[PDB]
DNA sequence: AAACTATGCATGCTCTACTGCTTCTGATCTAGTCGACT
DNA sequence: GACTAGATCAGAAGCAGTAGAGCATGCATAGTTT
């Protein structure tokens, strides 16, 4: 689905924009349906969910008196639903702000978050749009430098803060955005040096039988006369097996 | 000793000195349903604190808040007390209808008298504003103070007589202040006590008080022939006599 | 071991975020 | 590192830590209470499992097991909560000061050998492991006993005992009027002298700033998601762990509770048959999909089944150049592998020899990748990830491999044509310049989750009764008024220059 | 030519189940003390 | 002998993380009726 929004650049520069989904894990489009056995139909099959409190009768609740809360060290808070919307984080929905400019270094790939890759262009029959976003990709590839930038999908999506990188290729150019992590989301983990220790250190042996390894297992060959890498076990063209 | 019959109460008073436990017990041992929140079969939730969560049922328009005291009253006189909003924080919309009809807006009514201490409660409610400029309230007050046989009051009883005080060398001209010693006073007890007093002789000025200098007698006299209306000229002992009997005296007997 | 967490035994302690902050 | 952190929070009850020296001044005890509530809700957010406890010495009451004089035990070792904040929270002020003095006093004695002995008996009496023994001294009296040295022989031994026995002392020296010196009583009781806290301190230690800098982000030890086999062919096999550096947060599961009396619910889900009204477990109902105009009917275990591909773990498929690698083709987060030898024997060698031989060659290991039974497999790429260290040798970046998910070809979708218009270069230059302008460094932890954030202070201010909710600040909104003020009039010469006269991008 | 409705997509919240790692608790066991006997 | 008390092993519970399904909400896109 075609995602209008506008790139914003402080508070007087804006550029129409419009944004796909590239890169995703896809799902199967139907899923399996709980059928009866004997008749095979699903009318007559019917599956509800009930409440009932920890006592030996076991008596139910509807779901007008039933409450949110929330665990606050040893006690539970109770948190009513309407009371958290009246207090949940409100934000202006559909944004597509530019935090600031960052060296492509200070980025890496190991860090990138989310489930999905977007590709932004400019609006469609649009050409001054397409001219700005032409201008900011070739400014970022010439100066080798990122957009950190802040996307909201919508009111009620949470705000996300992702990098968006420039895509030019010999036909068409745009902005390609990755979600980046918060300071929660990272994790802090110790690990042990293996270059520095006495009882792991390979030998010259083992290192040339590991050279020897990696030389046959090549799964890339250089033409010569071109130059040029070729892909003997390109994976992207494979189709998933589970649909198979 | 059960007054209540199938009610159902949510509390949450935090800071109080009678804290909740006690006032659920209570209300268990009168009959009474406990809940720790709200719903739509409660009919009053209460707390004797502005905590959040109060202030979270205030900002939904769904239900009322009463103060501790209400339930304190209801104890005490072992019967249902109507409501009011004198007992009350928040009012849901039904609520707000119902006391719309024989309570005002603020919080006194138009079927019940008032006392003291009702009244004291109402003006309590009511905060300062600054709609009004002093001339105009001055003029309000005097027409007030007119209207009910209202002109008897003994610290308003020179409402009516702006008094022009000759403490100046050179008339219309505020920097010729004079350091007159019992002329600033007198002037001043005269404006406390309801008096009005104008540094400039306009024409409004109705009456003129001049001190034991003679002198400026003649400049008065001249002055108010161009008047449109000539005020009179007194002495210092109509006024202490005015104050020491607190009511008016003849002008004649001090022209 | 300078730089640990006072609060948290074990683990190294992660200094304010700063936002943006222009050179 | 495996058990539990233990903290006890020792606060003098002298009165000269009930003195302010200046009217517009916070008294040391008020400080101390401060920073104990600080930590108390810093470790209610981010470790719950921990234990903490508060006493008091030097006062007129005792609450102890030993039943020793002038030393109350105000909360033993348990897990934090709301009651024993609001229960601190009844002297932060002045009239809580008078709370105080009224409730156990002020003024008496004290022996240090009967508080570290009073604090070892609250340790032992913990049941759960314990990693961590901590106690912290709030105090502000360099020389606690000048008068006596027989109790001063008495403490230091009673401290050297506590530090065999692994108890960590820390020293949270406070504001004195003369000068606290660690040198003269407090350099023997304290586990570790710094070099550096060995001069006349002025003003109270630095170490109250960080734990009155409250932290509301969880923290998560170390753990493996699973311990797999990197097979480089059928009869090679080395023992691997994977790890996830990056994991998204959320908020914690809300909980369903009763209206009336707020006792927690528990919610069952049931199927039955509507013309029998029997109930039916999830083994007597088949699976159905209607392809072609017709119905295909599978059972339970044969859906499950059909996932079945190979057996868990990492299958070796060859190497290949990074450069084939692409940026963009980002599918999932990445994890961290590193090598585990507990299962096998001679992994590490292995591992560590590839992982430098990839280095040298930049070259990244293929590999087919099944994390648990009965899950399709994916295509995996291993990336050397060298050991970098940051300017205090503090270890920013492990060594280990990256693992990097592969897109299918399922997983990309057709993009629609769209003609390309170049930019002139006056524009580009323009467009640099204003780059240049709003250019910024970035890291990895200099933003936070609004939602969360906002999350935790309202569950904070709910269980505490707070007035209102702590606003948190977001730092992920744009600056606009430092850019406008910063980009000048290049906007304007950019419009200019990129949009004609009657545009109107709003519209 | 305009309004209503079928179809689909993107995202947040929730029940439900399943797999794996870590920690706690019930159960299976040797040293010290008193006592019985011969 | 018996008791009591120390120390060792193995299973269950808690927790983290993933996958599947459903619901609700919002929005966009295209076909049918008048």
């Amino acid at each position: 689905i075609h995602w209008p929004c506008r790139l914003t650049i402080g508070s007087n520069l804006s550029i129409r924009i419009a944004a796909y989904k590239s890169i995703l894990q896809e799902r199967v489009k139907k899923t399996w349906t709980v059928v009866d056995a004997k008749t095979l139909k699903k009318e007559d099959i019917q599956k509800e969910t009930v409440y009932c409190l920890n006592d030996d009768d076991e008596t139910e609740v509807l779901k007008e008196d039933i409450i949110q809360g929330f665990r606050y060290g040893s006690d539970i808070v109770p948190f009513s639903k309407v009371d958290e919307e009246q207090m949940k984080y409100k934000s202006e929905g559909k944004c597509f702000s530019v935090l600031g400019f960052c060296k492509s270094s200070q980025v890496q790939r190991r860090f990138f978050m989310g489930n999905q890759v977007l590709k932004v262009f400019a609006a469609r029959d649009d050409e001054a749009a397409a001219v700005a976003l032409s201008s900011l990709i070739h400014a970022l590839d010439d100066l080798d430098m990122v957009a950190i930038v802040r996307y909201a999908y919508d009111k009620r999506a949470n705000p996300q803060v992702g990098v968006a990188f420039p895509h030019i290729k010999h036909n068409y150019e745009c902005l390609v955005y990755v979600q980046l992590p918060f300071m929660e989301d990272l994790r802090q983990y110790m690990f042990s040096s293996l270059k520095n220790s006495k009882k792991y250190a390979p030998t010259e042996a083992q290192l040339n039988a590991v050279d020897a390894l990696i030389d046959s297992m090549s799964l890339a060959k250089k033409d010569e006369k071109t130059d040029t890498l070729e892909d003997l076990f390109p994976t992207t063209k494979i189709p998933n097996p589970r649909f198979q | 000793s059960n007054i209540f019959e199938d009610v159902e109460f949510c509390v949450m008073s935090g800071t109080d000195s009678q804290p909740k436990p006690d006032l659920e017990n209570r209300i268990a041992e009168f009959g009474g349903y406990i809940v720790q929140n709200p719903g739509p079969d409660t009919y009053c939730v209460i707390a004797g604190s502005e905590n959040i969560r109060v202030k979270n049922i205030i900002l939904s328009n769904k239900h009322d808040v009463v103060k501790p005291a209400w339930l304190l009253e209801c104890f005490k006189t072992k019967s249902f007390v109507p409501w009011q909003p004198r007992f009350m924080i928040h009012m849901c919309p039904s609520t707000k209808e119902h006391f719309a009809r024989e309570y005002d807006c603020y919080g006194d009514s138009y079927f019940i008298d008032t006392d003291l201490n009702q009244l004291k409660e109402v003006f309590s409610g009511i905060k300062n504003s600054n709609e009004q400029t002093p001339e105009e309230m001055a003029s309000l007050i005097a027409d007030l103070e007119y209207r009910y046989s209202w002109d008897c009051s003994p610290l308003s009883m020179f409402r009516r007589h702006t008094v022009y005080l000759d403490s100046y060398a050179v008339i219309n001209d505020l920097s010729t202040k004079n350091e007159g010693t019992r002329l600033a006073i007198k002037a001043l007890e005269l404006r406390f006590h309801g008096a009005k007093v104008v540094s400039c002789l306009a024409e409004g000025v109705s009456h003129v008080i001049i001190g034991e200098d003679h002198s400026r007698v003649a400049d008065f006299k001249a002055f108010r022939r161009t008047f449109k209306r000539k005020f009179k000229i007194l002495k210092e002992s109509w006024v202490t006599d005015s104050i020491d009997k607190c009511e008016l005296q003849e002008e004649n007997q001090y022209l | 071991c300078p730089g640990e967490s006072l609060i948290n035994p074990g683990f190294k302690s992660k200094k304010p975020a700063g936002g943006v902050d222009f050179d | 590192y495996s058990g539990r952190d233990s903290l006890i929070f020792l606060v003098d009850a002298s009165k000269a830590m009930f003195e302010s020296q200046s009217e517009d001044e916070l008294t040391p005890f008020d400080m101390s209470i401060q920073c104990i509530q600080s930590v108390y809700i810093s470790k209610i957010i981010s470790s719950d499992r921990d234990l903490l406890a508060v006493v008091f010495y030097g006062t007129e009451k005792d609450k102890n097991s030993v039943n020793f004089k002038n030393i109350y035990v105000l909360q033993e070792l348990d897990n934090p909560g709301a009651k024993r904040i609001l229960e601190l929270d009844q002297f932060k002020g002045q009239q809580g000061q008078k709370r105080f003095q009224d409730m156990m006093g002020h003024g008496s004695d004290y022996s240090l050998s009967e508080v570290l002995w009073v604090c070892a008996n609250l340790f032992s009496d913990v049941q759960f492991k314990m990693s961590h023994k901590r106690i912290m001294l709030f105090t502000n009296e360099d020389n606690p006993h000048g008068n006596d040295s027989a109790k001063a022989s008495r403490a230091r031994t009673k401290a050297g005992d506590l530090r065999d026995t692994g108890i960590f002392l820390d020293l949270m020296h406070l504001k004195k009027p003369g000068g606290f010196d660690i040198s003269l009583f407090y350099r023997d009781i304290i586990s570790i002298a710094e070099d550096e806290d060995l001069r006349v301190h002025f003003e109270e230690s630095s170490k109250l700033e960080d734990l009155l800098r409250k932290v509301r982000a969880k923290e998560t030890r170390k753990r493996a998601l699973s311990r797999l086999k990197l097979k480089l062919n059928k009869d090679i096999v080395i023992s691997v762990g994977i790890y996830n550096l990056v994991q998204k947060a959320l908020k914690p599961p809300p909980i369903k509770l009763y209206r009336e009396t707020n006792e927690p619910v528990k919610t069952k889900t049931r199927t039955f048959n509507t013309s029998t009204g029997g109930l039916l477990l999830p083994s007597d109902t088949k699976r159905s999909q209607i392809y072609g105009s017709r119905q295909i009917i599978l059972e339970k275990e044969e859906t499950e089944e059909l996932k079945r591909f190979d057996d868990p773990g990492l299958m070796l498929m060859g190497f290949k150049p990074l450069v084939l690698l692409k940026k963009h083709h980002y599918l999932r987060p990445s994890l961290f592998v590193y090598p585990e030898e507990s299962l096998v024997i001679g992994s590490s060698t292995l591992f560590s020899a590839l992982l430098i031989k990839c280095l040298e060659k930049e070259v990244a290991a293929l590999c087919r990748y099944t994390p648990r039974r009965n899950i399709p497999p994916y295509f995996v790429a291993l990336v050397p990830q060298e050991e970098e260290l940051d300017d205090q040798k503090i270890q920013v970046t492990p060594p280990g491999f990256q693992l990097v998910f592969l897109p299918f070809a399922d997983d990309k979708r057709k993009m629609p044509f769209t003609e390309k218009i170049m930019a002139t270069p006056e524009q580009v230059g323009k467009m640099k310049a204003i780059v240049e302008k709003l250019r910024f460094t970035y890291r990895s932890d200099s933003f936070e989750n609004p939602v969360l954030q906002q999350h935790f202070r309202n569950l904070e201010a709910l269980a505490l009764d707070l007035m209102e909710p702590e606003q948190a600040v977001d730092l992920t909104l744009p600056k606009v008024e430092a850019m406008n003020k910063r980009l000048g009039s290049l906007v304007d010469e950019f419009k200019e220059l990129v949009y004609p006269p009657d545009y109107n991008p709003e519209g």
